[PDB]
């Protein structure tokens, strides 16, 4: 897997790959690694697929219960914290999930990283997966808070595409999301190999 | 364990045990709260301290969290339990969720605690 | 697995007075890829080729040590090597390391000098020969390559159609293997000519 | 792999299947598991395919050399002993379980030899993954001094039993008949399964495959 | 059971026209040692279904009393309902899987023969919960030795008479005694039919050792 | 010690069309080098709209199918309606995950129709990660069935093919061809091929013989 | 691998912690805070297992805050440190133990400035100066060399400077930024972060 | 495997069973474990089949040469020593117990046990997996100075009982009798086999 | 340990040896392994000493209560079942084989083997480490309808031979005879012990 | 853990290596050179086991020098790289194998600029650009991004700059100084060492 998220002047963007692997064989190449909790909540998946789906969906259920009870919706900080505690309940049991929580709330654009260990962090940039090292490389060089939406989309695509090139367990298509004050918008779902040939010229 | 239904419905459709507890609060000390524009202020009375008693101990205004405080009326022994249960919930809400407790949530918890004691066995 | 370390895929097919041999172009260590233009098919003479899949060192070593023995054969003998003879030469070379083997499964594909006849075979890592009238596969995606070849191969194929079949068999089998890819190189071998082609394969 | 040996009145008969498995996948559907040793001596190989092949060829080569120096028809008893001592030297690391049968001045003989170097002499035997099935048939329907034709049929039945019952056994059944007059090797004696038929034609119009690079060397 | 103590080898089963026949040798082995050479590994569940069992004998005797009680409990009600051969097979599958999932398995391989509603039943039950139906069944080494024989006869002749099934079984017990080191020449034959379950006494397969002179 | 698992082989395949869904499997049940039975289809009817295919450890497959059968009744008594293809797929995910620390060694593929009448295929892993897709193979020979379907159904690695929509006739032949190819190579695949077709009319079963060696 | 350090003076406690949030081979954060505010004058610095640190640190943090609400006054640095010690020691011989190495710094109105060192085994010891992490092996000698119990705040930051410079030169891990805070009579004061 | 050797005045009796087994499966239900080292010397095979056959062949080879150099039939003691020496030189490498029994002019019929690379002479010896179950039998059923036929009964009986008890022992009983006159080789089939308590 | 139980018309004979050993050292050369469950029911102890004694005590306890509730001497079958049940409930936790033999009015003298948590009735049974060496002996030395004295010889003989062969078996032989009349308990000292082939 | 990198241009080869000599947790040297001069135009950069690297690198170095003396001319970059590959591959299935990861850079008068990558398993591959160490996982993507086969020397050093800055920001290990050298028509030129 390869997953990235970063934020800038115009919001938070999220990009993931689409590949699933069992050992050296490819189970799926159409895999969806983004969970749409809400119009303004977003979660990415890395590690064990079943572990990601179940727990992030369980978080989604709790986000829904929160919205019904108080009728105000949930903060990104609170949402990420909830997920962290669930993994904390199941310590030393070999659950494997690396995820990021994206949202817009009163504080503003929100990005968090949550771990199977129970690690929880807030930051401008995060990348999780087997190819996160490659994603970081392109992301760090060519990133500025002073970015335009088109430029941000370029960086998201670029990061994932190059990561998939180098990494065995990352490939398929790039799924990109934009988080705006109103809510998230799904930018594109572009084939990585075609992008790479385009970049080759 | 003691399993007896204490609070039950009456022929007319009344919960006597709840109504007697409402007689206990009516015997309690006078407490008033009023919301302003910039500030909020509580005020408690019927103190009647014997002036031979240290009044620092018998204060009816308690802080539950950094941003939440409360005043009570009725059985002052019962209040201490509810106050301390709310204070524990204040920090539990801070552990489960990053955010501090909203005023409505604490009120909802105290209300749910009082409701549970009207429909539970033995109490 | 030791074979899984570097990966790779080698395939050979048979047709009407012609043979085809193809391999992936990837050189990579477990987690990452290093080279896009790695060689796995090596010419053992005009109209005879060997493809090697497995551990990249042993792929290169066997190819070099076989060339050592091939050139000495072609100098001592006054002739160019027959495909059956090369198969037995690789078999002897690999079996000599019975209890310390080269981690590579070779594939011989070529036309017999003088007698035109097509020949395709694959071998063990310890040198067990396998001769077929259709196709032979070797690599980490053996099962993927077998599934394609069994469905796509036909008895009498012309050079034009054989190339298309062997390519599509390699293209789609590689796209299901995480340790094989970065381009596919195909050699089509005829009496008159040899056609070398790199295909627009997935680069992920 | 299912291999069997049978002794009858006029000589011996050896059988084998044609399936070679790599991992749990089939690599060769048509391999020869009956091996030439002498004009009138053949050996059936089960175990590590490379080991069976090379051990067999080694024996065959030594046997030819022996015959040349001796000037006489080689003895099967000789072949058995050669095999044992070579195999014993390697402490079972050469994975070759073999059924060797031949005709001598001393008559028709059937031996089985194991990778560790043990040998045993008997009228009928079966080795390999499907041995259980083959032994069952022989145990059930073997009489001494069987006519060749009854022997041919029983051996086929014994090996067929292994093909269907065993997962590491498949393909055609090969038989080799050894008589004082001659040795007749019959490849594909019987084929239980024939599926040539395909319902779909997966052909490609030239140009379907995208090519980046083309280079042609004329000869 | 983590480690089985006294074990029984292969149990046979094949269904003929108008019933099913089951065979199992009367041996209880302690490792390689032949400990008890006259113990029954077959039971009669009711009048419709019978059971032969491989593996740990103590676990078989435990399942023998549990199934035995279940038939007793059902006969007490007398409501015109009885356990069908499929119902016993279904219960046994659920029992074995439940014990397996608790990591405390009953070390047994079962063959269940039955006759109900004019139809012959033959069911296999593993110690892990693997269950299916087949025209012929063989456990342990029988699956490698006796099963190939049964399948080859049933391919040429699917329907057999009771006599044909009996002589096929006796032929299989001969092969099992020759080739299994954990077998013995004392066995029983159980048969379900329209009349019910009939278990026959100590039987011995005819052996021939003339190949002992064919080594010179 | 003692192993709670056994490998019994078997491969299951599902393809989705415009108004149809296909679930297909071999009839071979095996253990080690021996065959248990030649008559063991992996396809199973749940509703008139949904069919399940289980492969792997047969002990788990039998127990899991019985759990789903019971859960289907529990749902319809409580909700007064049949459980939809998507709802069964969502339920199977939770049942498989409830055994996260002692999993079912099972490869499930669900094939049926959605609420719009369109074909739906859901692919699972032993633990419960699932998604909807056009076609998926699961089991011992899944690596043999996949690449041919990627090429033909997905039109991958091809230049100027006009992209023809998938028909039932073409999919049926595709299902047969890949299994015939798999039976030639995979030792655990053979005997017979059973194809279950889910349409608006209901479930129809078809049997084509395979290699018996 | 992380780094903590504390230096106690005559009337103050200086504490510093690195700002690196590391995963396998990557630095995920440049500005991660490893300090926890327990009271107006109590700081808890935690280091160890990824998920275990924050969960444990916040649990104690919320209980010290609970004590403040229930009584109207805050726990003393000693009572706070003994409370954290009790909670860790009780989980030591359990199924799930916490592998956390911590450093508690505080100011008491009676006893004065305090600095407490604690193992993952939960052994408590009061020290004039202490350091956690692999960097301690390189810095404790420098602390031994120049420390006097009458050190001024101006010299304390300069002594910290000498220790942090050693981590840049000799220590194999990259720790470029550090959080620096002082606790005294007036409470906790955020001081200029030391960057390299 | 059950092997037995018994000593009488005229010569010796050597007994064996017919089975070799690979785990729970039998690979040969008709195997002669009685191998001749020389004209009047025999050995009984137990342990690893390959190892036992390998030692048997070498012993026969060395003794054949020994005989020619002396131009006399080898002493049984001599025969026993070569087997003991091969077994001892490679105790860790070779897994076999061979019982060597025969006849020579100097000392008559003699029985030797070489298990583990030691040399001992006994009135009678048993070896193999099956021997465990008959230790009691042989101790109670032995009498000094049994006639050739009494000796044959004795070895046959003991092996029969061992065969029925042991899973690794079965088949028919192979018997040889070594006397000054020659070698008598006989086989006992299952139907001929002695009967005792079975159940 | 060598334990034996033999069945005759009037009742039963239960035999034992006297030794318990810790590895190569013997800790008790005089131990009675014959424990009574009831007035007319006895059991023979083998396996873990602690486990065997623990089961023996519980069986005697439950049967004592069983007897009182029925107000009749317990059936031997009943006795055998309780022992089987305890052994089976804890097959992994308890290491013991108990042979239970006795007399009741309904079915006379009976012998039961509970090894491994199974129930079997036999004309006679042997158990323990020593039993391996006498399997052959018992099969050849058994005749139907042996008189009490013949039965005593039989069990004594078998155990004597086992004792001499086995390192874990030794000491004196303890014998009990259960009949309708009562319990006869006798001990055989080394000097009294039967003699066979020793060398 | 060390770091190597090579970038081949149209007429030149740029190579860089870190200057850290590390033991357990300490940096013993700030200025250690990991480059070896084989010929006037051949450089061998070695990384791996502590004692195995220098012994192996010098052995090949002295044999390439031996070839120069015995023949009057130097080995070609290809022949040199194939020689190092042969020596490592022959020690692979021996009792003592060398765990060395190396990078050979050279300039041929006929073929031109060359850059060779080699495993500890001794697999040889020619690459337009390559990197060794854990830092390669962070830098190979940057190289993939901005590399063109017609890159100028001015841009190559700037591309190297971008890669080395990534190691300062994201990589957990402290690698402050790097050796930078260029091989071309005129030979090996020592370039300003990049310090942070
Ligand atoms: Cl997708
Ligand atoms: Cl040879
Ligand atoms: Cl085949
Ligand atoms: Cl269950
Ligand atoms: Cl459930
Ligand atoms: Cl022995
Ligand atoms: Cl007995
Ligand atoms: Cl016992
Ligand atoms: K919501
Ligand atoms: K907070
Ligand atoms: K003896």
């Amino acid at each position: 897997t390869t997953t990235l998220a970063f934020k800038f002047q115009h919001g938070v963007i999220v990009a993931v790959d689409s590949r699933a692997t069992a050992g050296s064989y490819i189970s799926s190449l159409r895999m969806n690694k983004v969970i749409e909790i809400n119009p303004y909540l977003l979660g990415t998946m890395s590690g064990c697929a079943a572990d990601c789906q179940y727990w992030e969906r369980l978080l989604a259920k709790e986000c829904r219960l929160y919205y019904l009870r108080n009728g105000e919706r949930i903060s990104v900080s609170a949402a990420s914290k909830l997920l962290s505690n669930m993994m904390l309940q199941y310590r030393g049991m070999g659950l494997s999930m690396g995820s990021m929580i994206c949202g817009w709330d009163k504080k503003g654009p929100g990005l968090y990283y949550v771990d199977d260990n129970g690690t929880r962090l807030s930051g401008q940039m995060f990348s999780t997966g087997s190819g996160n090292t490659y994603a970081y490389g392109v992301m760090d060089s060519g990133y500025r808070q002073d970015l335009s939406p088109e430029e941000a989309y370029d960086l998201g695509r670029r990061a994932i595409a190059y990561a998939t090139h180098r990494d065995n367990y990352s490939g398929g298509v790039v799924n990109m999301y934009h988080m705006k004050e109103d809510g998230w918008v799904k930018v594109e779902s572009s084939d990585v190999s075609d992008l790479l040939y385009k970049y080759g010229e | 364990s003691y399993d007896r239904a204490i609070t039950v419905f009456s022929p007319d459709g009344h919960l006597f045990q709840v109504e007697y507890a409402q007689e206990a609060v009516k015997k309690g000390s006078t407490a008033v709260g009023v919301r302003g524009k910039d500030i909020v202020v509580l005020g408690v009375e019927k103190k009647s301290v014997a002036k031979l008693q240290d009044e620092r101990t018998v204060r009816k205004i308690c802080a539950l969290d950094d941003n939440v405080c409360m005043a009570f009326a009725g059985l002052t022994a019962d209040a201490r339990i509810v106050i301390n249960r709310a204070r524990v919930e204040c920090q539990s809400h801070r552990l489960t969720v990053e955010d501090p407790v909203t005023v409505e949530y604490i009120t909802r918890y105290i209300a749910s605690l009082k409701q549970r004691y009207t429909q539970s066995n033995g109490r | 697995s030791i074979m899984s370390y570097n990966g790779g895929a080698v395939m050979a097919m048979k047709g009407k007075n012609c043979v085809a041999i193809a391999a992936d172009r990837r050189f990579g260590i477990q987690a990452q890829m290093v080279t896009t233009d790695f060689q796995k098919i090596f010419p053992m003479g005009d109209r005879l080729y060997i493809g090697l899949a497995g551990l990249a060192t042993d792929v290169q070593t066997v190819a070099q040590r076989l060339k050592f023995r091939l050139n000495l054969y072609e100098l001592k003998e006054g002739r160019q090597i027959k495909p059956y003879t090369l198969m037995s030469m690789v078999a002897n070379l690999l079996y000599e390391k019975r209890f310390g083997p080269y981690y590579t499964e070779p594939v011989i594909a070529g036309l017999d000098p003088k007698t035109f006849k097509p020949f395709i075979c694959s071998l063990d890592l310890i040198g067990c020969p396998m001769v077929t009238d259709d196709f032979v596969v070797s690599g980490t995606c053996s099962e993927q390559m077998y599934g394609m070849c069994e469905s796509l191969w036909e008895p009498n194929m012309d050079p034009e159609h054989l190339f298309e079949t062997i390519s599509q068999a390699m293209l789609n089998a590689v796209d299901r293997d995480a340790v094989s890819g970065m381009g596919v190189i195909v050699h089509v071998i005829e009496k008159d000519k040899i056609t070398t082609r790199t295909l627009k394969a997935r680069m992920d | 792999t299912t291999i069997a040996g049978l002794v009858f009145r006029d000589g011996v008969i050896l059988g084998a299947d044609t399936r070679a498995t790599n991992d749990s996948v089939v690599a060769d559907k048509s391999c020869e598991k009956i091996h030439f040793i002498a004009p009138k001596i053949y050996c059936c190989g089960a175990g590590v395919a490379a080991d069976t092949e090379m051990t067999t060829r080694m024996a065959a080569s030594k046997m030819e050399l022996h015959a040349l120096s001796t000037g006489r028809e080689p003895r099967v008893a000789t072949v058995t002993r050669i095999l044992r001592q070579t195999l014993f030297r390697y402490q079972g690391h050469v994975g070759a379980s073999l059924v060797v049968g031949g005709v001598d001045l001393n008559g028709p003989q059937l031996y089985e030899v194991h990778p560790h170097g043990s040998y045993s002499r008997l009228p009928f035997t079966a080795l390999g993954s499907g041995q259980g099935a083959a032994v069952a048939l022989l145990e059930d329907r073997f009489q001494p001094n069987m006519t060749l034709e009854a022997a041919q049929e029983l051996l086929v039945e014994a090996i067929t039993a292994g093909i269907l019952s065993d997962l590491g056994s498949g393909g055609n059944v090969d038989a080799c008949v050894i008589t004082a007059g001659g040795a007749k090797l019959q490849r594909a004696l019987s084929t239980p399964t024939e599926p040539v038929q395909r319902a779909g034609r997966y052909r490609f119009a030239p140009g379907t495959t995208p090519v980046l690079t083309r280079e042609v060397r004329p000869l | 059971t983590q480690n089985p103590m006294v074990t029984g080898t292969s149990v046979l089963g094949v269904k003929f026209d108008g019933g099913v026949v089951i065979a199992a040798d009367m041996l209880g082995s302690y490792g390689s040692l032949a400990r008890f050479r006259n113990i029954s590994r077959i039971m009669r569940v009711n009048d419709s279904t019978m059971l032969g069992a491989s593996g740990d004998y103590a676990d078989f005797q435990y399942l023998k009393q549990v199934l035995g009680q279940m038939v007793i409990d059902e006969e007490l009600l007398g409501d015109g309902h009885s356990y069908s051969p499929r119902a016993i097979h279904s219960w046994l599958t659920r029992a074995m899987y439940s014990r397996r999932s608790k990591m405390n398995p009953l070390w047994n391989t079962m063959v269940i023969g039955g006759y109900a509603d004019g139809e012959s039943f033959l069911g296999y039950v593993d110690m892990l919960g693997v269950a299916y139906e087949a025209p012929s069944l063989a456990t342990g080494y029988g699956a490698y030795l006796a099963q190939p024989l049964l399948r080859e006869v049933l391919e040429k002749q699917p329907v057999l008479s009771q006599t044909e099934a009996r002589e096929l079984v006796e032929r299989c017990m001969r092969v099992l005694y020759y080739r299994d080191a954990r077998s013995y020449n004392r066995f029983q034959i159980a048969t379900v039919t329209e009349k019910g379950v009939e278990i026959e006494g100590p039987l011995s397969a005819q052996t021939n050792w003339d190949i002992a002179h064919m080594i010179s | 010690r003692f192993s709670p698992y056994a490998f019994n082989g078997g491969t299951v395949l599902a393809i989705a069309g415009e108004d149809f869904s296909i679930v297909a499997s071999d009839t071979r049940l095996s253990e080690g080098f021996s065959i248990h039975t030649r008559d063991s289809p992996k396809c199973y009817k749940l509703t008139d709209k949904t069919v399940i295919g289980c492969s792997g450890f047969h002990g788990d497959c039998l127990t899991l199918t019985k759990i789903i059968e019971a859960r289907l009744k529990m749902y319809k008594h409580s909700n007064n309606k049949a459980m939809t293809t998507g709802a069964i797929a969502a339920m199977l995910s939770t049942i498989l995950y409830s055994r996260r620390f002692f999993p079912y060694y099972v490869y499930n593929i669900i094939g049926g129709l959605d609420e719009e009448g369109k074909g739906a295929v859901y692919s699972f892993d032993p633990v419960g990660s699932y998604q909807r897709d056009s076609f998926k193979a699961g089991g011992s020979a899944s690596a043999m069935l996949q690449p041919l379907l990627d090429n033909q159904v997905g039109f991958k690695n091809m230049q100027n093919v006009e992209h023809v929509p998938l028909t039932l006739d073409r999919a049926m032949r595709l299902v047969k061809d890949v299994f015939i190819s798999a039976a030639e190579r995979d030792v655990y695949t053979g005997d017979a091929l059973r194809i279950c077709i889910v349409t608006k009319e209901g479930i129809r079963e078809e049997t084509v013989p395979l290699r018996k060696d | 691998m992380e780094y903590l350090i504390g230096i106690q003076g005559p009337d103050y406690v200086l504490v510093a912690s690195d700002r690196v949030a590391a995963s396998n081979i990557v630095q995920m954060k440049d500005d991660h805070d490893k300090m926890f505010k327990m009271s107006e004058k109590i700081l808890l610095l935690c280091v160890g297992e990824a998920g275990d640190t924050v969960q444990f640190a916040e649990y104690i943090q919320k209980n010290v805050q609970l004590y403040k609400m229930r009584n109207g006054y805050e726990l003393s640095p000693t009572a706070a440190a003994n409370f954290t010690r009790r909670n860790l020691a009780d989980c030591l011989r359990s199924r799930t133990p916490y592998h956390v190495n911590l450093l508690l710094a505080g100011y008491d109105e009676h006893e004065g400035p305090a600095l407490y060192y604690m193992d993952y085994l939960a052994a408590l010891a009061k020290a004039p100066f202490a350091a956690h992490g692999y960097g301690a092996f390189l810095t404790l000698s420098i602390l031994d060399r120049y420390y006097t119990p009458t050190i001024s705040r101006e010299r304390a930051v300069e002594l910290l400077r000498k220790c942090l410079e050693e981590l840049q030169k000799r220590f194999i891990l990259n720790l470029p930024t550090f959080s620096v805070r002082v606790i005294d009579k007036d409470g906790i004061h955020n001081l200029e972060n030391i960057a390299f | 495997t059950t092997i037995m050797a018994v000593e009488f005045d005229g010569g010796v009796v050597v007994g064996s069973d017919s089975r070799v087994s690979a785990g729970t499966a039998v690979v040969n239900r008709v195997f002669d474990k009685l191998s001749p080292l020389h004209q009047r010397i025999f050995c009984a095979l137990s342990g690893s089949a390959a190892d036992a056959q390998a030692i048997a062949d070498m012993a026969a080879y060395q003794l054949e040469l020994h005989g020619l150099e002396l131009e006399e039939p080898p002493l049984v003691l001599a025969a026993a020593n070569v087997v003991k020496n091969i077994s001892y030189k490679y105790r860790e490498d070779l897994l076999a117990h061979l019982i060597v029994a025969g006849w020579d002019q100097r000392e008559g019929g003699q029985v030797y046990g070489t298990m583990g690379g030691m040399l001992i002479r006994q009135p009678f010896t048993i070896g193999g997996s099956g021997s465990s179950y008959i230790y009691g039998y042989v101790d109670a059923a032995y009498k000094p100075g049994m006639t050739p036929e009494e000796c044959r009964r004795f070895t046959t009986n003991a092996i029969t009982l061992a065969m029925n008890r042991d899973g690794s022992s079965g088949g028919v009983i192979y018997l040889v009798t070594i006397t000054a006159a020659g070698v008598d080789h006989r086989v006992i089939l299952g139907d001929e086999l002695p009967k005792f308590y079975d159940e």
